[PDB]
RNA sequence: AGCGUGUGCCUACCCUACGCCGGCAGGCGCGGGUAACCCGUUGAACCCCAUUCGUGAUGGGGAUCGGGGAUUGCAAUUAUUCCCCAUGAACGAGGAAUUCCCAGUAAGUGCGGGUCAUAAGCUUGCGUUGAUUAAGUCCCUGCCCUUUGUACACACCGCCCGU
């Protein structure tokens, strides 16, 4: 029944705003990726993954993309979607929650088994 | 092998005030050292005390030092 | 002065703490958690009270207005930068939280880390260390 | 006009030694007499050239140990100049005679040697150098000073002054004549 | 697309820009005054350049 | 104060005075040096003086942890680094044992070089302050020479007797 609130806007808000404010409504570290230059270097695949996230499956469980690419920061439009990024050996499919903003995809798959010791 | 926290007193109450009025300028040797020891109070206080006693005429200065400083008592004749 | 004053309150109750009043007005209010040595001389600015007295002699008006620059210290001028918790995931307001709203904030973004199932959640979770460091040689009193 | 060397503001002249072992390892009077207790060097180079330093001038260089007073040559000073202060307003007593009378009631004329393998438990008694008198009651008086004012609200300008005076009338109070009897108890106890 | 992602990786930095210009290795190199090997060649090569082990 | 270093071949990445903006980490147009000329008289630290503190896990100690802002790089998350405010744990001079040293020496204290796009708790140099003790011994751990003994010689960490 809660409903979410990130930095005072709303979801709809936004998805329905842009890069040139959005880089203010983010964090330090974000705002200097994001200002750093063009993603046509090297993430022309970035370019091609939010390409992949735009192609729409109709009204049911929308279809899991994947991609080896853990240095990709949520943005508000690619809410609600299902990926799977690749921490080296499989891949971890993750149910993108409106909780996601502010982060990497390297956030949420882990790389190392937590361990389990036994005897010496 | 007794403890004994020390708990010294901020500022004075009454009988510590006529006490050092009355005993500290009839010592040989004073610094706040040895005033804090004596009448069990702050080591600032002394200071702000001792500067209040300097003020009035009743000690007279013999070094003073970022570290510590040396006072006695006037002469009895 | 130097002399004891009438109603010297020793022990001081300020937000449901314990505040001594024999200790410096400019380090009596730091055993309030969350707020510390460089921002107890800012507030003691802000306000006309100067940092020669001790705690025990202030009175009622005074503290009063310390505790009104605690809840609202924006609108007293203070810088922006000066403040512990800026620019909220929640809502995006600067505010200086004074050890309830920040130990039920803490723990607020301690489970949001936990629901949200980020590395820094499930190390906080299991109890090790989130910061980046060699665990191998040191923290030998984790567990039994 | 030097008519004085006076030591900042105390006289190096009348001056008494009492006992006549140790005339010869204190130099303090009409040629070791400076103005500070601060000299150049060149001192601790061949075997007895240490007995011709100004004794002020060993404490001041005694005075300094435990890691973060190592070089500290004028706060050890300042110290030695403040402590005469006390010395001086404190007895009436001239502070150079309170320094000499202190290390001769200070020094342990006989001393035990260990003896045998190691872990036994064997001493031989011999007696004691004068140099090496007049070398552990210097250390002796330093290490008092240093364990007196040690998490003590006095200040190691008092500390020292009230170390050396307990000394001078062998009040046995002070912990160098502490450590000084029971070790001539020791030696006196197996010879 | 073997052309294009064959070598298209930036080494305009890091380590493994430079190396030894006696063996071609990346270990343990020496940059100072523009020697750019590492310590075994030029431990090897130095009475020619000119350096004596005086002190 | 003294050793230093400084625009590099593919190889792009140098050291910096000066002006403004900003608490700060930092940012822009400006000038020098391919070096006894410019940083630079390298206004370094420890020390010195003057306040505040007063034996209280305290204004000691800064581990752990939250939020925010800049720089490097194509890329920081398992925080590269730096800055700001909070968070203030253990630790009250350390058991058995063990390391280094005797004169500008130990020790305290900082500055250069190496790694370096971003870069020192390491290492190599340098400078400041600057001592205690001793001019000896073979007791311990070992070394050199002579004599003697040996069932050893892959050489006592050797060889060997019996239930």
């Amino acid at each position: 029944f809660r409903k979410f609130t990130y930095r005072g806007v709303d979801l709809d808000q936004l998805l329905d705003m842009s890069y040139e404010q959005l880089m203010q409504l983010y964090s330090a570290r974000q705002r200097r990726r994001l200002s750093r230059g063009l993603r046509r270097k090297q993430h022309s695949l970035l370019k091609r993954l939010r390409k992949a996230k735009k192609e729409a499956p109709p009204m049911e469980k929308p279809e899991v993309v994947k991609t080896h690419l853990r240095d990709m920061i949520i943005l508000p439009e690619m809410v609600g979607s299902m990926v799977g990024v690749y921490n080296g050996k499989t891949f971890n499919q993750v149910e993108i929650k409106p909780e996601m903003i502010g982060h990497y995809l390297g956030e949420f798959s882990i790389t190392y088994k937590p361990v389990k010791h036994g005897r010496p | 092998k007794v403890r004994d926290k020390l708990n010294n007193l901020v500022l004075f109450d009454k009988a510590t005030y006529d006490k050092l009025c009355k005993e500290v300028p009839n010592y040989k040797l004073i610094t706040p050292a040895v005033v804090s020891e004596r009448l069990k109070i702050r080591g600032s206080l002394a200071r702000a005390a001792l500067q209040e006693l300097l003020s009035k005429g009743l000690i007279k200065l013999v070094s003073k030092h970022r570290a510590q400083v040396i006072y006695t008592r006037n002469t009895k004749g | 002065s130097l002399v004891i004053p009438e109603k010297f309150q020793h022990i001081l109750r300020v937000l449901n703490t314990n505040i001594d009043g024999r200790r410096k007005i400019a380090f009596a209010i730091t055993a309030i958690k969350g707020v510390g040595r460089r921002y107890a001389h800012v507030v003691l600015r802000k306000a006309d009270i100067d940092l020669t007295k001790r705690a025990g002699e202030l009175t009622e008006d005074e503290v009063e207005r310390v505790i009104t620059i605690m809840q609202n210290p924006r609108q007293y001028k203070i810088p922006d930068w000066f403040l512990n918790r800026q620019k909220d995931v929640k809502d995006g307001k600067y505010s200086q939280v004074l050890a309830n709203g920040l130990d039920n904030k803490l723990r607020e973004d301690l489970e949001r880390l936990k629901k949200i199932r980020a590395h820094r959640g499930l190390r906080h979770f299991w109890g090790l260390r989130v910061r980046g460091q060699h665990t191998k040689t040191t923290g030998r009193r984790g567990r039994t | 006009t030097p008519d004085i060397k006076l030591f900042g503001k105390w006289s190096t002249d009348d001056v008494q030694i009492n006992d006549i072992s140790l005339q010869d390892y204190i130099a303090v009077k009409e040629k070791y007499a400076k103005y500070l207790p601060h000299s150049a060097g060149r001192y601790a180079a061949k075997r007895f050239r240490k007995a011709q330093c100004p004794i002020v001038e060993r404490l001041t260089n005694s005075m300094m140990m435990h890691g973060r007073n190592n070089g500290k040559k004028l706060m050890t000073v300042r110290i030695v100049k403040h402590a005469f202060e006390i010395i001086h307003l404190l007895t009436g007593e001239n502070p150079l005679q309170v320094l000499v009378n202190a290390i001769i009631n200070s020094g342990p004329r006989e001393d035990s040697t260990r003896i045998g393998r190691a872990g036994t438990v064997r001493r031989q008694a011999v007696d004691v150098s004068p140099l090496r008198r007049v070398n552990q009651a210097i250390w002796l008086l330093c290490t008092g000073a240093r364990e007196a004012a040690f998490r003590n609200i006095k200040t190691i300008a008092e500390c020292l002054a009230d170390e050396l005076i307990n000394a001078a009338k062998g009040s046995s109070n002070s912990y160098a004549i502490k450590k000084k009897d029971e070790l001539e108890r020791v030696a006196k106890s197996n010879r | 697309g073997h052309q294009q992602l064959y070598w298209s990786h930036p080494r305009k930095f890091g380590q493994g820009s430079r190396s030894c210009r006696v063996c071609s290795n990346r270990h343990g190199l020496i940059r100072k005054y523009g020697l750019n090997m590492c310590r075994q060649c030029f431990r090897q090569y130095a009475k020619d350049i000119g350096f004596i082990k005086l002190d």
